[PDB]
Formats: structure tokens, sequence, C-alpha cells
């Protein structure tokens, strides 16, 4: 059977936080439960780090843990807007492979401008706020 | 694009 879970992650006064934070931020270390395994992290890169996604922010999931081997997951992320609902969703169609270390995600994950434009409502008080849904087989 | 769906490693 799959497990599936998730976490949602704040990131605070989001316009600065390139500056404040670096180039890459790694969200806290989540899991399932105190029965699992596997430490997971989100990593996001507020500027895509080359010319082609200077313009996006970068959303990945990291498996932290050293597990049995092998895990293989699905992932789906989208941000929150104002209203506490959904938006802009993606999914990893299959499973991926991940092993201690390696990330799997969307270096276009979505562009800034989109994101900064007050009128999408997507960073109310400069918070931008990210849902990550993971399912392991 | 808005957001663009390829899925890569870091």
């Amino acid at each position: 059977k799959v497990v599936k879970f998730s976490y949602m992650w704040t990131i605070n006064n989001f316009s600065f936080c390139r500056e404040e934070m670096g180039e890459v931020i790694k969200s806290s270390t989540f899991s399932s439960g105190a029965n699992d395994k596997l430490k997971w992290c989100l990593r996001v890169n507020p500027k895509g780090l080359d010319e082609e996604s200077k313009d996006y922010l970068s959303l990945y999931l990291l498996l932290v843990s050293c597990p049995k081997s092998e895990v293989r997951a699905k992932f789906k992320f989208s941000i929150l807007n104002a209203k506490g609902e959904e938006t802009k969703a993606m999914e990893s169609q299959r499973a991926y492979r991940f092993v201690q270390g390696k990330d799997w995600g969307f270096k276009k994950f979505i562009r800034r401008d989109f994101l900064l434009d007050e009128a999408n409502g997507l960073l109310p008080d400069d918070k931008l706020t990210l849902f990550c849904e993971v399912s392991v087989v | 694009p808005e957001q663009d769906c390829a899925v890569t490693s870091g």
C-alpha cells in the first residue's frame, strides 16, 4: 500500500528571503510520523540557478535520511493563497527514485512575477505557503 | 509558461 502524507511550509518575508536565507533554502525535516524510517525536506531556490530558470522559483522534494534502500515516491506541490485554497498544483506523474541526498522537483515551479503580482494573492503579508503531498509505495 | 512541469534533479 501507499503511505500518503503532507507538509505545509511557510516562508515569512518571502520578498527578502534570497538575501536573508540565501540562493537555496531548506525546510525543516519532516516525515509521515513517529512510525517512519524516512526523513524528507523541501528545497526552494527563490530565483532559479541558471539563465533559463532565473525568472522562476524552483521547488524540490529532498530525501534526507539514510533509508533501507531506494525509495520510490510520487509528489505534488501547490501554493496556498490568501483564502486558504490550493492553487498552481503540479504533480510528478510517476514515482521518482530517491536515495539519501537525492532531490526531484521543478526547476521552474512558478514565475516570480506571477507570484509577486499582488492581484494573484499568493504572498499575503509577504508569506509564501507551500503545500507538499508525498506518496510512497 | 507560468509553470513548467518538467521534473528534474538538483
